[PDB]
């Protein structure tokens, strides 16, 4: 064999 | 010996069922009732750009073996993706589906897969891993393309052929779909943000990077157009099998935990190859995280083996970075590695720093001279600009591993620096909020150093720690030293 669990594509809902 | 379509579903999830009362996400991380409620060919929708419709293959693309590496999967969910591969590939594309269980609790798992058409099981009698699993799988290959997919994946509508045009062209190229998400409690199909590509911070694992002002700029003036990236996270992608033989598969020496990010990523781009994500190519993947792994914590140590493995012949005098974002990892065991040494140096690969200026100049590395950096955590927090420039107040928001207003660095001047702009205690009454200053060199009201084995950060020269007990009434404050959970602070690296 398995993949480590994957993270959700996501990101900050803010920009720098 | 039975075409897919006559496959007996039913009979085959059958008494894996979950029974009322037994947790639905304990077999693997994710909703199995859900999953189990789904047929084997379920319809998903084309997530595609419009785009992509408009294109037409050559019948002689080079077939692929599809090897997929699992252990005690959702008999559904594995069911599911080898239908998807079946239903949604041109057949003569697909050479065979390899299948190794390696070591499932019930072998039948596998087994009973093996009557479909085109599917071969091989068993691991012990628990080997995703990488060596993989180069069993691969040894045993037929064809000359290798497409290496997770347990938990749906295959969409053309996903193979662009991945296949892509490296019948060019066998250095190493391809991979855009990943769409099967939600884990409720197995809707849907597409995520365009503008995300793989990354990693000095941690060493896997993330998803928000593209650049001008990698978004060029994704929109063409969104079918292959994208390179720095990184796969390792569970999808097609290469062809000379080229996979030819680089040295993978490190045999890797065990079940993790890293398979790493190495093929850094060797392929080192050693002269590419990644690309393939945007008209889509599958869905069971992401099972929330939260992606955290620092500090036991990760560090469970996925050391393998991380070490890639930075030790890597990443060259860079992976003493990875050690100061995960110090549990200096001294955990991690094999012999001249073999994979000599074949760095057999294939003449580049060093790390080029692939830093070259493949990934995003990844801020620290100045030479920086004391501490990354960001600052405070439980899941983090120090935060809030977007305020000059006089103006800062605060603790929810890490979310994207750099920007959370990108910090406690420099050789002992500044706590974002940009140009400094941590400045304007007035030393217990309780006042510090504000950002631009940064000057012998400003003593902007020297901090970290204290009590660099778990909290004090005002040079004072007894005032930083402290985010004032957060809600306006931002960050001094505050007299004390046992308090709000006086915690702790940067991601400390060098
Ligand atoms: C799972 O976590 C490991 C930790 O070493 C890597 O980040 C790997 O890339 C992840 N796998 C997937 C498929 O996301
Ligand atoms: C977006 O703005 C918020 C505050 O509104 C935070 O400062 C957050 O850290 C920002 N996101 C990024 C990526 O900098």
């Amino acid at each position: 064999a398995g993949t480590t669990p994957s993270p959700v594509p996501t990101t900050s809902t803010t920009s720098a | 010996k039975v075409r897919w379509p006559d496959f007996n579903q039913e009979a085959y999830v059958g008494g894996t069922m979950v029974r009322s009362g037994q947790d639905p996400y304990a077999r693997n991380k994710f909703n199995q009732v859900e999953s189990d409620k789904l047929r084997m060919d379920r319809a998903i929708p084309d997530t595609r750009h419009d785009q992509c419709q408009r294109k037409q293959w050559r019948v002689d693309l080079p077939a692929t073996s599809v090897v997929i590496t699992f252990h005690n999967e959702a008999r559904s969910a594995l069911l599911r993706t080898v239908v998807s591969v079946l239903k949604k590939s041109p057949p003569h594309l697909i050479k065979e589906i390899i299948l190794v269980d390696d070591y499932s609790n019930d072998p039948e798992d596998g087994a009973l897969l093996g009557k479909i058409e085109k599917v071969r099981v091989l068993r691991n009698d012990r628990r080997e891993g995703l990488m060596r699993s993989r180069v069993r799988g691969a040894d045993a290959a037929q064809a000359k393309v290798l497409t290496f997919l997770d347990s938990h994946c749906e295959c969409n509508e053309h996903w193979l052929e662009p991945l296949l045009e892509r490296v019948a062209e060019d066998r250095t190229r190493v391809v991979s779909p855009i990943i769409d998400v099967i939600n884990m409690d409720n197995f809707q199909y849907v597409g995520a943000s365009a503008d995300l590509k793989g990354g990693f911070d000095w941690n060493l694992v896997f993330k998803w990077d928000y593209m650049t002002p001008e990698q978004r700029r060029s994704r929109q003036g063409n969104p079918v157009a292959p994208i390179k990236t720095p990184m796969i996270a390792g569970g999808l992608f097609v290469m062809d099998k000379f080229y996979f033989e030819e680089l040295g598969k993978y490190d045999m020496m890797m065990d079940v935990w993790g890293g398979e990010n790493l190495e093929i990523s850094f060797r392929v781009w080192q050693c002269g190859g590419s990644l690309e994500i393939i945007p008209c190519s889509r599958v869905g993947h069971v992401f099972r995280k929330q939260h992606p792994y955290t620092f500090p914590g036991g990760s560090g140590t469970v996925f050391a083996r393998n991380t070490r493995r890639a930075a030790e012949v890597w990443m060259d005098e860079y992976k003493n970075f990875y050690y100061a974002a995960v110090p549990s990892a200096r001294n955990v065991p991690y094999g012999n590695i001249q073999s994979r040494l000599e074949l760095r140096k057999k294939l003449s690969c580049k060093p790390f720093k080029w692939y830093l200026e070259n493949v990934y100049p995003e990844l801020r590395v620290p100045d030479h001279q920086d004391i501490a950096f990354g960001a600052l955590q405070q439980g899941t927090n983090c120090l935060d600009t809030l977007g305020h420039f000059a006089d103006g107040v800062v605060g603790v928001y929810e890490c979310h591993n994207a750099g920007g207003n959370q990108e910090w660095a406690l420099t050789k001047e002992k500044s706590v620096k974002h940009m140009d702009l400094c941590l400045t205690v304007v007035d030393r009454a217990p309780g006042s909020l510090i504000k950002l200053q631009g940064c000057r060199e012998d400003d003593s009201r902007q020297k901090w150093e970290q204290i009590e084995g660099n778990s909290k950060l004090r005002h040079v020269g004072s007894n005032l720690c930083l402290d985010s007990r004032t957060a809600k009434s306006g931002g960050l404050s001094v505050e007299v030293c004390g046992p308090a959970l709000s006086q915690q602070w702790k940067f991601t690296l400390n060098l």
